[PDB]
RNA sequence: ACUUGAGUGCAGAAGAGGAAAGUGGAAUUCCAUGUGUAGCGGUGAAAUGCGCAGAGAUAUGGAGGAACACCAGUGGCGAAGGCGACUUUCUGGUCUGUAACUGACGCUGAUGUGCGAAAGCGUGGGGAUCAAACAGGAUUAGAUACCCUGGUAGUCCACGCCGUAAACGAUGAGUGCUAAGUGUUAGGGGGUUUCCGCCCCUUAGUGCUGCAGCUAACGCAUUAAGCACUCCGCCUGGGGAGUA
RNA sequence: CCUGAUAUUGAAAUUCGGCACAGCUAGCUGUGUUGGCUUUCUAACCCGCACCACUUAUCGUGGUGGGAGACAGUGUCAGGCGGGCAGUUU
């Protein structure tokens, strides 16, 4: 008994996450690439977030579901290549809402780098 | 600070000359009025350092106009001195 | 009206994703009003008169 | 703050004193003192439970108001004493009613204060009121714990508390050891914190002044043959030999929690201690 | 010198408790030597964001003229026992 | 006796120059419940580790402490070290135009004395992040190395000290002087002042390109490393050695 | 000392499992009976909680409150730690 949620992807530079939920966010389906068997050095290929949010569209499908709204963030790629994903396996995307945690100027970052 | 209606009564008060904002005389009255009044910031706060290289600055300019006053006058340099208290 | 902050006009010529402001080279002002211009969107953003993340 | 010493003895080699500026009128107020008399351990049977205790100077106790009654009067604050049966010191303030009580001092006072419940009760130092009454973040101490019993928790030198929040019928409070606790909302709270706040600094300095507040030494476990101690004698010093350190009675000491489950402490201790 | 004193209001209190609070605020901003330049309003209005969880709120605006220092800071300390303002900001 | 230097008065602006007190937003970490569930991470590759006892993901929640996105740029300021969220009280110096003002009242400074980036130390608070020391996995024939999840003194505040750096323009201060073009910031001169339109000028900081001159060469070159004057500091082959 | 089982010890509920197979498609539905987890209310019980009387006693009992509440204290039974202490062997 869904009609609309939200569809969370979230695909830093060593993983993808999808996680499409209701309006509250409670977890209807989650699909990572390590869900699917990208165990290596394919979790920094874009091909494997193609396929890691089409196992939660239709997953989330039989909830009940036609239109979302899309939440990305990623220094990596598949930012925009698995979005379109979610039009490859039947489910309505309008809004597509870039989130970023850039911070307001505190908290030092980390300092491995040694040039 | 000391504001520019009050800093007028300063002048007035040690005027052994006639009509002359600027002397051996009345300056020297204006930097003690600052004097007084900076060394009090410098009695609350204490932190600071740019005022007391602004205090230590005005001293040592009172201290070449008032001995620039013991070369010319005997009795108007001792005058000054005994008018105010500074030495 | 460069001056106050208690007008309409920060907010129909310095926004451009977030709210943040935009350049002097891009908008077009001069030098000496954009210190009265920058200072007054800081009190106008405190005073909730403008957002400081809009969308 | 605290005056040093020069070293013209060994005795008096480190040893710091408490410089006493913040006292006013240093006899006391002839109608307000009731008498003490010492005992080391020596409950009603003669006999001695807690150890290390007796001697010392005579005292002589001041009767103190931690009720905060009187409702709705002005109180002048005459002259900061000093108490010599706790840490903090003293004031004698003055009811418009010419009734002449003491107060726990808090940290600045000279002025004249106020006790009332929601009048307007005027939130300032030295000023109690219930705390339903009392705005978020507001530092208070000597806290009642039951309602019209008397103030109890934070009475110390340099003691203090904060109001957290307001629950459904309790309030929130953070005490001075790290320990989040319910207190019933109307509870008294005089607003501040208390003063002589340079106390635990002063030196002792000497093995004399240490006596004469009423301590007696203290022997260590390790040197008692086993008759009376579980640190019993050996041949030599000798490592204790135990799985953990114990007390003079059998039970360990080092680490075990002694507290039991009891009523009204469990539903209210949200957070633990922090050491 | 001429001062301004701006303070959000938080709503639903200025059905009964309306000059309950701006008439006592304005009864100790305008104290000590101040004729007042203007007291006035700009409205119940909208806000930029959410700030206690209010989306809305009453503006005030008191211009104070006086010619004492600091004798305004007991609004900057009756501000924190009233409950009734939701932000605040002096000028000048 | 004189008024160009040096000082005040009056007319005006531009400031991240200090010092106490409040106040505000965004990110990081940890605690409370759900929906939810086999992976989250990390990488040349991998793991060590946290997770299946319900982790990350995901929402409201509340606890703290610290920095101060966008404006922000060659800009500004202070003698330097340095100083960038906002409001308030207190507080130094510099500059533009000059009618006024006593009338050489100067420049330099051996000792003295006062501020000094960070690290470090002393006695108290408070401790999110980053993180020497430290334990761990592999890379290495060997590995605190470099790489990875962890991590304490320290980082922040108040008080008292230690005074060094590629503390640099690698160029000590003070005065006058000598071809010119092109920017930029705060002010003043000629216009109906056209408003960030415009050119016409005069003064002070600020950067670039470039004669005569000087330089071993590089390159400076009106903010001289040019022509001169005053006073101060220092050097005399490289190690031994800023050691005894 | 710690922890259960029952006694003193009452009502209101809301879900969750064992039977019972009640519907008759491994898992649904819903009645007859059993054992829990919680959640809230007050009537016992408890207060080294406030004035008030016995009384010009900070002991006690009696009295309207305010708190906490079928948990705690207590009786019987049962399990686990127990050189703190005892009886003896070597
Ligand atoms: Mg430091
Ligand atoms: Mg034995």
């Amino acid at each position: 008994n869904i009609e609309n949620g939200v569809a969370h992807i979230r695909s830093t530079f060593n993983n993808t996450i999808v996680t499409i939920t209701d309006e509250f966010g409670n977890a209807l389906s989650w699909s990572s690439a390590g869900a699917l068997g990208f165990k290596g050095s394919k979790k920094s290929t874009p091909f494997a977030a193609q396929m890691a949010s089409e196992t939660a569209s239709k997953s989330a499908m039989e909830h009940g579901l036609k239109t979302v709204e899309v939440t990305v963030k990623g220094p990596g790629p598949g930012r925009e290549s698995a979005i379109r994903a979610l039009q490859s396996a039947g489910l309505e995307v309008t809004a597509i809402r870039d989130v970023t945690p850039v911070p307001h100027n505190g908290c030092r970052p980390p300092k491995r780098r040694r040039v | 600070a000391i504001s520019q209606e009050r800093k007028n009564e300063i002048i007035k008060e040690y005027r052994v000359h006639e009509t002359d904002t600027g002397s051996p005389e009345v300056q020297i009255a204006v930097l003690t009025a600052e004097i007084n009044a900076v060394n009090e910031h410098l009695r609350t706060h204490k932190k600071d350092h740019h005022s007391r290289r602004g205090l230590l600055k005005m001293v040592g300019r009172r201290r070449h106009l008032l001995n620039y006053l013991r070369s010319k006058d005997i009795q108007r340099y001792r005058e000054l001195i005994k008018s105010l208290g500074i030495r | 009206t460069h001056i106050d902050y208690k007008d309409t006009e920060l907010l129909k010529r310095f926004i451009s994703e977030r709210g943040k402001i935009l350049p002097r080279r891009v908008t077009g002002t001069s030098a000496k009003y954009q210190r009265m211009l920058t200072t007054a969107i800081k009190r106008s953003r405190h005073m909730a008169l403008l957002p400081y993340v809009k969308e | 703050a605290i005056k040093k010493y020069k070293p013209i003895t060994n005795g008096r080699r480190n040893m710091t004193s408490l410089d006493f500026a913040e006292i006013t009128k240093t006899t006391p107020e002839k109608s307000l003192l009731k008498p003490l008399p010492k005992k080391a351990g020596r409950n009603n049977q003669g006999k001695l439970t807690v150890r290390h205790h007796g001697g010392g100077h005579k005292r002589q106790y001041r009767v103190i108001d931690f009720k905060r009654n009187k409702d709705g009067i002005n109180a002048k604050v005459d002259s900061i004493q000093y108490d010599p049966n706790r840490s903090a010191n003293i004031a004698l303030v003055v009811y418009a009613d010419g009734e002449k009580r003491y107060i726990i001092a808090p940290k600045g006072l000279e002025v004249g204060q106020i006790v009332e419940s929601g009048a307007e009760a005027d939130i300032k130092v030295g000023n109690a009121l219930p705390l339903q009454n009392i705005p978020v973040g507001t530092v208070v101490h000597n806290i009642e714990l039951k309602p019209g019993k008397g103030g109890q928790i934070a009475r110390s030198a340099g003691a203090s508390a904060q109001v957290l929040g307001k629950e459904g019928k309790y309030v929130l409070i953070r005490l001075r050891s790290g320990e989040v606790r319910m207190i019933l909302s109307t509870c008294r709270a005089t607003i501040g914190q208390v003063g002589n706040l340079q106390h635990e600094l002063v030196n002792v300095g000497k093995a004399g002044r240490s006596r004469w507040k009423g301590i007696r030494p203290t022997v260590r476990g390790s040197v008692m043959n086993p008759n009376d101690h579980p640190h019993g004698g050996g041949e030599g010093r000798a490592p204790i030999g135990r799985p953990s350190p114990m007390s003079p009675w059998g039970k360990p000491t080092l680490g075990k929690k002694t507290r039991r489950g009891k009523k009204s402490s469990d539903k209210l201790i949200v957070r633990g201690r922090k050491k | 010198r001429t001062y301004e004193v701006m303070y959000i209001v938080r709503p639903n209190i200025e059905e009964d408790a309306k000059k309950a609070l701006v008439e006592r605020f304005n009864g100790i901003l305008a104290t000590e030597g101040a004729e007042v330049l203007e007291a006035k309003d700009w409205g119940k209005r909208r806000l930029a964001y959410e700030i206690n969880d209010f989306k809305d709120g009453f503006y005030n605006i008191v211009r104070v003229k006086s010619d004492n220092n600091k004798a305004t800071d007991e609004f900057q300390r009756l501000a924190k026992i009233s409950d009734d303002i939701i932000r605040y900001m002096v000028i000048r």
